[PDB]
């Protein structure tokens, strides 16, 4: 029985499926570090799901099959050419922000959900929480104006103040110099673009304002380039905390119920993502629109509801 | 961005002479066009309009004035033989008409 | 395909579609038997046969 | 009618202008809430006892048991007005026009 | 709120509501009003925020006051006659008394104040149990004292429903103090043919509360409180756009639509008994909330306004919870009007 | 005549359950055979007329109008399916949708004998061609063209239902053959004299009044090819049918209260047919000489003589047959230069010939000519005004002077002269917009040639 | 509310025993086939709002909306010619009880009465 307010009433709380290593936990670091890496071996070894960072097209993974939709259905919007022509006059930057701020929405509230369906942990590779720090990032560098940044907060004021934050943030700071290093190391001809001065106003930002912020409530465990290897001891660390101070112990069923009514139903989710405040760069014109649903509904498994598609081989249509 | 949608480009006229010179001006898959032009001529002008026009031309005279004729010509014969006026003014009898008795 | 459960499964809901069925039956046949007995019963009142 | 009826809805009239004048406190109109349910008793009993209607000597209990309840439910709500706002003032609850 | 807290709250407003329904002792109706006052208030605050607790506290200052006007006229009423049974109310001032109070209940004008503020205060499931269900029982009372009650006094608060709750709707870009000054308007055509025939009076209540019940369960199935995000469903349900303009150009009163029906009807019944003016006044004056719904159906489906770029995102997800009764709803608020003589089974 | 209702009804799922590329040749089809179908109604007693059932009756007036509209609905489909190639097939379909509802709702309120049922219908056709109007225009006035083509009709309308409701408590009835046989005179009193105007004022505005037709400019205007058709060929002879068959109750009120109708029709007549002269747009001066046209038929039915009426009804079909014919004109210009200035595409005989030959058809036949039913209906009512009043004959004069200078003004202006030496992309003319011209103006010259068919139950 | 309150009136029957006297209305009667329409056009609704294939999505459910609506129907056409059935009864009634109030009145011919001409011109 899909949960509500009748599976509530009769039976299934949330509380009775915690077992103390719930530890929703967040994964921060500057760009090109082996945050990666280190989410991964922490959910192997604490046994907890692993969720990857969400990219573009993370929505599109999560819908009909994972195979990820054209760019002009998903996104319109792109990372390369971001690097290559920030300052571009299409409003690629802040669309790209905003997108990306939204699909780590419906990846917080998958893992939510799971979490509170199921019991099972989930490690996170970075969240909504600390999604603000690339915004800080392009308005310092001139990338975007100053109604993007406050239509970005009006969107972050009335939807993350819904959900719970996670129990641990986990920090590897990288100097920028080593992140150059790495990036041009690396081999991706658009990231040689980044400059110096959008890591280091990505890295006043992250330690400034979110570590702070995050000390208030969480537990804040700061490392290096060099102790980000031994997966080992950050788990050792991560299983000796004092999960107390944050709003998680003081959570009824309740709240729980909410929480997890609200988790799934992604529209409801969704549903102050597009709020009508017209921006050039996020606007979209009704000829335009009218295009791209038409051509978005002509996808073969994108028709009709997820279970009345005869196109994708469908059967007992007629009596579903 | 100095503009204020993300909006198409206004496309420009299609021309339906351009990849077909003989178009008839109704779709652009030639096959069905030349069916619509086809069913659109044989049912307006064959169908409809020829036979509509001979059916109604031959509608019969439920309007009753041949017989009106008719009656006219045999009335006209009985009344004036006998010598009485062609039409009478009053068209009812004044027999069966009771006037008010008095008007003072 | 779909990548997810579905959960409007490759075959219907057995059981509800059933009781679909079922009911609507139910409802055309007692319908039937309702209307026959209403007319035997204004047929018996007026005595008309 | 005597000259208590009228005093009694003289009463019941006056609270219930008082009830409408709002000056600026709330605590003031559910106070006029009381009084205007205390004058309905006191009118209600004095009919009932007159006319000797035994069964109808029940009645003033209800309304008083549905005083409480309405008192009950007025005190709650300036409870969490004031909570919002930190003073029970009704000029506060302006957020909803016409 | 939880689940068992909030369908006991509600089972205790239908049964207050009950309660006046088949009641015959006045003091059984004023109990069923105070049940019905006392198990709404939590009601409309199930989402806690400031707006929502004026909100409550408004409609429970206007409730109370209501409840105190309608026991002073029962107690005048059993002054002048040891009588307790809801009936004629013979004595004027008492049955004053009664009439402003159901009125300030309903919300009739000049009482109308308070429902656009607390419609626009509270949730759209809230907003749809006040502006439905909460109009039963003053009905009730109303139909049941129907002879004794005035004319002059009632027709005078119809037709002063009916002007300021289409000039009111003329105004507002919120969707709540759309759907408020439309009840209001409503319940001055409900209000008019009282004194007339109640059959008229239920068949507009039942019409009414299909037509709004159909609204706001399509404006919960496309969340949007605005006429601005009511703009951008269009792109996203184009069939609930379609849906929203013929039921709004339903509840305009146009014909073949339904909602001409208990129009039709009442201005026929007022017309039997030698009332001309005031059914041209009504239906003159009803062409305003007609030209407010045509003006939301031209923002909605009629034409296309801008989107946003993040509906591509909403655009692979469906609507979890499905309202059962909304096809049914929308069918009845549509294509019932060849079913009109059907209204003879009301009395 | 459910034999005509039932087959629109099934236009209906058979339109929404075509292929995507089949729905314009099936809707045409079958429309063009419910027409030939329709046709059968032309056999009419000349006693009384012919009563299918309870709720449905035809009359000698009743048939031309039905037949019209049987007509006018193929040749809207086939006027519409060149502006709509880059719709969707659902909008496609709802578009047909709209056209065969508006035609059901027609053909359902020419026949109705009772009053109610009549007032019901003529207003159910509101709401499709609103829809059509406000969501397949072009410009932004579309929106204030529909506000107003609903309220002015509404605002003058709503007064009809209380009318109607009085009537049927006080006589008793409403059904139109118990309403004539029981008819009695109406006394000089200012409750009449307020019954008279409820009766009347709808119908008036439907038509339209000189001083209450400002609606229709932008409607005609703001709407698509197959709105305006349907808004000039048959939307418009509502009011006409609706006085001529309400008149039969007022009388003898009519005499007296028809001076200020009768004096605003004539002299605005006279005024839109001047407007005409001075207008920079095409469509807005059609849609004038449709007022002036309709202002003439209001003369007549209100003058009220057997003469009048069958003018009236000469007229309206060929004023419905002949502005439809230039609306489709228009549109075909408007199509190829995509604007509606009269002056920007000049010259145009000596590019698309064949629609010259149209325009002057159209132009001669919009200007009265000889022997065709526009003069025919045109001469009946100027005679039977002049039996009412001689100098009548002045305005009526005028009327027509003004009538052919703006006909040819436009027919000069549009075709003749030299082109405009930058509009390159005028091809040549399809074999769709020459069938919709054969198939507009053929049907005149084979009425013309049997005219008692169009002359109404007077004849 | 003229037929509210009534001799012999049992509160919440919907269908008195007296009722069944009166044809049930057939079952191809013309309202119930609009019911049933209804309840099509409710189906139909239902798949579109759902995004299923509006014509063919379920059809045990089209054919669950269309019985209920029947069924409700025919009782509800049965109530409603039952009431005008009582209505009518008693209109009989009570003419014939009060003769004096509706009296036979003078069958004149056209022959003898006198109206008034109005001509046209
Ligand atoms: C003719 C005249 C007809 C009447 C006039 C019109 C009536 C209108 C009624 C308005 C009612 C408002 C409403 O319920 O929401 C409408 C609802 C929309 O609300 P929503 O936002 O989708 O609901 C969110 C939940 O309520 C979120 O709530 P939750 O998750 O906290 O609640 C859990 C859920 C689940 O409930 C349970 O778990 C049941 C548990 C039983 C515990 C028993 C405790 C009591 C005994 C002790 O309970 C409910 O959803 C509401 C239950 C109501 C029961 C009423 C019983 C009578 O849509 C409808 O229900 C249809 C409306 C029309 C109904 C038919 C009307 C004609 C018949
Ligand atoms: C009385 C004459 C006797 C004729 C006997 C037979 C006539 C059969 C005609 C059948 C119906 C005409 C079809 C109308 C559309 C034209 C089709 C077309 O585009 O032609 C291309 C075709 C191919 O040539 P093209 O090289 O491709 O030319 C391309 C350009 O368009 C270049 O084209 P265009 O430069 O050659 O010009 C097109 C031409 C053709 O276009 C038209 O304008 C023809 C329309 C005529 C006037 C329209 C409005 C007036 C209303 C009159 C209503 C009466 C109708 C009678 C029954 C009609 C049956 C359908 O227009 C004209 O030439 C001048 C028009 C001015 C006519 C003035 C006459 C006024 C009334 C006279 C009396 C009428 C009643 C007779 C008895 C009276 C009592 C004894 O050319 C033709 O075949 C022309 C048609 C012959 C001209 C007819 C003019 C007189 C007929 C009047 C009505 C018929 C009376 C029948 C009773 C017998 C006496
Ligand atoms: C008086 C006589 C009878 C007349 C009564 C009235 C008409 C009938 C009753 C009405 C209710 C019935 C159907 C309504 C629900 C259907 C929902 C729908 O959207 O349809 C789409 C659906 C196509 O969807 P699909 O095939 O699944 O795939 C395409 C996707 O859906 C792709 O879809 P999409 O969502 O992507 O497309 C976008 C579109 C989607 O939006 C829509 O499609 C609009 C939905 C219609 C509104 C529903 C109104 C509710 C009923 C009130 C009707 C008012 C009547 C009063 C007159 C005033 C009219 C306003 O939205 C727009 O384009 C926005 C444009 C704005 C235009 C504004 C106009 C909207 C109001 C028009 C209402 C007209 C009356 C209904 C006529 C039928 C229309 C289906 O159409 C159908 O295929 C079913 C239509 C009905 C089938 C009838 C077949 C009967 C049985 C077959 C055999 C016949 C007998 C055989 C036996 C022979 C003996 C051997
Ligand atoms: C392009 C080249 C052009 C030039 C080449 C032309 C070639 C020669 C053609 C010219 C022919 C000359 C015409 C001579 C007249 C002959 C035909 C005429 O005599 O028939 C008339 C017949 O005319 C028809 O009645 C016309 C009927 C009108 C058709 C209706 C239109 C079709 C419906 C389509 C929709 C229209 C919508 C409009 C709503 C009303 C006479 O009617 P009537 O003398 O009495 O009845 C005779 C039979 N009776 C006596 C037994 C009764
Ligand atoms: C833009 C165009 C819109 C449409 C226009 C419609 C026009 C409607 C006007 C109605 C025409 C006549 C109405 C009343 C009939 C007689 C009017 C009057 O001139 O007659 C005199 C009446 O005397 C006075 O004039 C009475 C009328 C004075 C008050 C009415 C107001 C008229 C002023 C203009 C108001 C604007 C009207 C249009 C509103 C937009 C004769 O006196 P008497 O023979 O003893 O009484 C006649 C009536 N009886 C017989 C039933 C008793
Ligand atoms: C506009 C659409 C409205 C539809 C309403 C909902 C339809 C589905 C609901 C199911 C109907 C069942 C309800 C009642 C059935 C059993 C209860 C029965 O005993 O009630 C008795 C009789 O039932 C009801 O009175 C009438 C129910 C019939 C409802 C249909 C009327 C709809 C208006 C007509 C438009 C056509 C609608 C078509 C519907 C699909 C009450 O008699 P009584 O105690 O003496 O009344 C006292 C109060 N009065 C006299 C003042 C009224
Ligand atoms: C595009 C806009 C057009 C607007 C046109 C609107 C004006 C329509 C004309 C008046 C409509 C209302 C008239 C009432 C309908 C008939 C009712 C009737 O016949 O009964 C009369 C009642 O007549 C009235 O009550 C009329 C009252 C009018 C009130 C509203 C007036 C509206 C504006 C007046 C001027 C409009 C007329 C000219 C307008 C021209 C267009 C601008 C007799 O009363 P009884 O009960 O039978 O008693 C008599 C025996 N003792
Ligand atoms: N809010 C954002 N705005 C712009 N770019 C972002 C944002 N979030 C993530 N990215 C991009 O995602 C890319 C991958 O992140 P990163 O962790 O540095 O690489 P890796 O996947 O190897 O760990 C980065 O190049 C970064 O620019």
């Amino acid at each position: 029985l899909q949960y509500g307010p009748l599976a509530f009433v009769l039976g299934e709380r949330t509380t009775r499926k915690l077992t103390e290593t719930s530890k929703v936990i967040t994964v921060d670091g500057n760009i090109c570090s082996g945050k990666g890496r280190l989410a991964r071996e922490i959910a192997e070894k604490l046994g907890l799901r692993h969720f990857p960072e969400a990219g573009i097209h993370y929505a599109d993974s999560t819908t009909g099959d994972g195979k990820p939709l054209d760019v002009q259905l998903s996104g319109n919007c792109s990372l390369e050419k971001f690097y290559d022509d920030p300052k571009s006059n299409d409003g690629n930057s802040y669309r790209l922000q905003s997108w990306l701020y939204a699909s780590r929405l419906l990846q917080y509230a998958d893992a939510l959900e799971h979490l509170l369906s199921t019991g099972q942990g989930v490690v996170l590779e970075r969240s909504i929480y600390s999604d603000f720090v690339f915004l800080e990032a392009m308005y310092r560098q001139g990338f975007i104006r100053k109604q993007c940044v406050e239509h970005y907060n009006e969107v972050k004021k009335v939807t993350a103040c819904e959900y719970l934050p996670p129990h641990v943030v986990v920090y590897v700071d990288v100097p920028v110099p080593e992140i150059q290093s790495r990036i041009q190391k690396k081999g991706n001809p658009h990231e040689m673009k980044i400059t110096a001065a959008y890591l280091q106003d990505i890295e006043n930002a992250y330690k400034k304002t979110f570590l702070p912020e995050m000390s208030e409530k969480c537990e804040v465990l700061q490392y290096s380039a060099r102790e980000a290897e031994d997966a080992e001891k950050v788990v050792e660390d991560i299983e000796y905390l004092k999960c107390d101070k944050g709003p998680w112990p003081d959570q009824d069923d309740r709240t729980f119920h909410r929480l997890r009514m609200l988790v799934q139903n992604k529209l409801e989710v969704l549903n102050y993502t597009t709020i009508p405040v017209y921006l050039p760069e996020i606007t979209i014109g009704a000829h335009q629109s009218d295009r791209v649903f038409q051509k978005f509904t002509e996808l073969p498994g994108r028709k009709y509801s997820p279970g009345y598609n005869e196109d994708v081989g469908d059967k007992w249509i007629w009596l579903k | 961005p100095t503009i204020r949608l993300q909006e198409d480009p206004d496309p420009e006229d299609e021309n339906l002479y351009e990849k077909n010179p003989d178009s008839h001006g109704y779709d652009k898959d030639p096959i069905v066009d030349l069916w619509n032009m086809r069913v659109v001529f044989f049912f307006g002008f064959s169908i409809v309009l020829v036979l509509g026009s001979t059916f109604v031309a031959y509608l019969p005279d439920y309007r009753m004035q041949e017989w009106a004729r008719r009656e006219a010509e045999r009335l006209v014969k009985y009344r004036e033989a006998n010598g009485l006026p062609l039409m009478e003014s009053n068209c009812f009898d004044p027999n069966k008409i009771q006037l008010p008795e008095d008007e003072d | 395909k779909f990548y997810i459960r579905e959960p409007p499964h490759g075959s219907p809901d057995w059981l509800k579609v059933g009781l679909t069925l079922g009911t609507s039956v139910f409802l055309w046949i007692y319908l039937i038997k309702q209307h026959k007995e209403d007319v035997l019963e204004y047929k018996r009142r007026n005595g008309l046969e | 009618m005597p000259l208590v009826y009228m005093n009694i809805i003289m009463a019941f009239a006056i609270a219930l202008a008082g009830l409408l004048m709002y000056r600026s406190h709330l605590m003031s109109s559910l106070l006029c809430l009381e009084g205007m349910m205390l004058s309905l008793f006191i009118m209600s009993t004095l009919i009932i006892l007159n006319t000797h209607f035994t069964l109808a000597n029940m009645m003033p209990i209800i309304l008083l048991v549905f005083a409480a309840c309405e008192a009950a439910l007025g005190l709650s709500l300036l409870v969490m007005v004031s909570n919002t706002y930190g003073t029970d003032y009704v000029q506060n609850l302006n957020l909803l026009q016409c | 709120m939880n689940p068992i807290i909030y369908t006991t709250l509600i089972m205790t407003v239908m049964s207050g509501t009950m309660l006046v329904m088949i009641s015959s002792h006045w003091l059984l109706i004023w109990i069923g009003f105070e049940m019905n006052l006392l198990a709404m208030i939590p009601v409309l605050m199930k989402n806690f925020n400031p707006r929502a607790t004026e909100a409550a506290t408004k409609y429970f200052l206007t409730q109370a006051t209501a409840s105190m006007m309608l026991m002073m006229a029962i107690i005048i009423n059993l002054l002048y006659s040891g009588q307790w049974t809801i009936t004629k109310m013979f004595n004027p001032v008492a049955m004053t008394m009664m009439t402003m109070a159901l009125a300030m209940k309903l919300g009739l004008s000049p009482f109308h104040f308070w429902v656009p503020e607390v419609t626009q205060g509270i949730s759209l499931q809230a907003g749809l149990l006040l502006l439905t269900w909460q109009k039963l029982a003053p009905l009730s009372v109303l139909c049941q004292i129907s002879q004794s009650i005035n004319p002059n006094l009632m027709l005078t608060m119809a037709m002063l429903s009916i002007l300021i709750g289409g000039w009111g709707g003329l105004n507002q870009t919120q969707l709540r103090k759309i759907m408020a000054y439309s009840s209001i308007a409503h319940m001055g055509w409900m209000t008019a043919v009282l004194p007339y025939n109640t059959t008229m009076t239920i068949l507009n209540l039942l019409i009414y509360i299909t037509m709004t019940l159909a609204m706001f369960m399509l404006l919960i199935h496309s969340s949007a409180t605005t006429t601005l995000s009511l703009s951008h469903t269009w792109n996203k349900m184009p069939v609930i756009t379609s849906l929203m303009m013929v039921t709004l150009l339903s509840m305009g009163g146009l014909p073949p639509l339904s909602g001409f029906m208990p129009k039709w009807m009442i201005i026929q019944e007022m017309t039997k008994n030698e009332s001309i003016i005031m059914p041209t006044l009504m239906a003159m004056t009803a062409l305003l909330n007609l030209y407010f719904y045509m003006r939301l159906a031209y923002s909605s489906s009629l034409t296309m306004f801008p989107s946003t770029n993040n509906m591509k995102m909403k655009w692979q997800f469906e609507h979890t919870k499905q309202m059962k009764l909304l096809p049914t709803m929308i069918v009845l608020s549509t294509l019932v009007l060849p079913m009109t003589p059907a209204l003879s089974s009301l009395n | 005549m459910l034999k005509i209702i039932i087959p629109t009804t099934m236009l209906l799922p058979m339109t929404w359950m075509s292929k995507h590329n089949m729905i314009w040749i099936n809707a045409t089809v079958h429309s063009l055979l419910i027409s030939l179908i329709s046709l059968s109604l032309l056999n009419q007693l000349g006693e009384n007329s012919l009563n299918f059932s309870l709720t449905f009756f035809s009359d000698s007036l009743s048939a031309p109008l039905l037949v019209l509209t049987t007509w006018l609905l193929p040749l809207m489909l086939m006027a519409s399916q060149s502006h709509l190639s880059k719709e969707t097939t659902t909008r496609k379909k709802l578009y047909i949708t709209m056209l065969i509802l508006l035609q059901l709702f027609l053909i359902m309120t020419f026949t109705a004998t009772e009053l109610i049922l009549f007032y019901i219908l003529f207003e159910a056709t509101l709401v499709p061609t609103l829809i059509i109007i406000t969501r397949w225009g072009n410009q932004t006035e579309r929106l204030n063209a529909g506000l107003y083509f609903l309220f002015y009709t509404l605002a003058g309308s709503l007064p009809l239902l209380v009318a109607l409701v009085y009537i049927q408590n006080t006589t008793g009835s409403l059904n139109f053959l118990i309403i004539h046989y029981w008819s009695h005179p109406l006394s000089n009193s200012w409750s009449n004299i307020f019954m008279w105007l409820a009766c009347i004022m709808a119908f008036m505005v439907k038509m339209p009044l000189y001083g209450l037709h400002l609606w229709l400019p932008k409607a005609h205007v703001e709407a698509p090819i197959a709105g305006s058709m349907v808004l000039a060929a048959v939307l418009l002879k509502l009011g006409g049918y609706g006085m001529m068959r309400i008149t039969t109750i007022l009388n003898p009120l009519t005499n007296y209260m028809a001076y200020p109708f009768l004096m605003l029709s004539m002299w605005g007549m006279i005024m839109t047919s001047s407007i005409c002269l001075r207008q920079t747009d095409l469509k807005s001066l059609i849609a004038y000489s449709s007022v002036s046209h309709m202002a003439l038929v209001i003369v007549a039915i209100m003058i009220q003589t057997p003469w009048s009426f069958m003018g009236a009804t000469a007229l309206m079909i060929a004023h419905g047959l002949t502005s439809s014919m230039l609306f489709c004109l228009a549109n075909t210009n408007y199509e190829r230069v995509h604007s509606r200035t009269m002056i920007l595409a000049r010259g145009l005989q000596t590019l698309l010939p064949l629609m010259a030959t149209w325009w002057l058809v159209a132009s001669l036949t919009n200007l009265a000519l000889p022997p065709s039913i526009n003069l025919i209906g045109e001469l009946f009512i100027i005679t039977a005004s002049f039996s009412w009043s001689n100098i009548t004959i002045i305005l009526m004069g005028m009327n027509m002077m003004i009538t052919a200078l703006y006909s040819l003004y436009m027919l000069i202006t549009t075709q003749r002269g030299k082109y405009t030496h930058h509009i390159n992309n005028i091809k040549p003319s399809f074999t769709r917009e020459n069938a919709l011209m054969a198939l507009h103006i053929l049907p005149l010259l084979l009425l013309t040639l049997n005219p008692k068919m169009i002359l109404g139950p007077l004849y | 509310t003229m037929m509210s309150g009534r001799p012999g009136r049992v509160p919440l029957q919907f269908l008195p025993n007296e009722a069944r006297s009166l044809p049930p209305p057939k079952l191809t009667d013309p309202r119930l086939v609009y019911m049933g329409f209804l309840g099509y056009c409710s189906g139909l609704i239902d798949n579109a709002i759902r995004r299923r294939p509006v014509v063919s999505a379920g059809l045990h459910r089209q054919l669950l909306y269309v019985t209920s609506f029947v069924f409700f129907g025919y009782y509800l056409l049965k109530r409603q010619d039952y009431m005008y059935a009582l209505r009518d009864h008693d209109m009989f009634a009570y003419v014939k009880s009060h003769p004096e109030d509706f009296p036979e009145k003078d069958k004149k011919t056209y022959g003898e009465i006198l109206e008034e001409f109005h001509p046209v011109r």
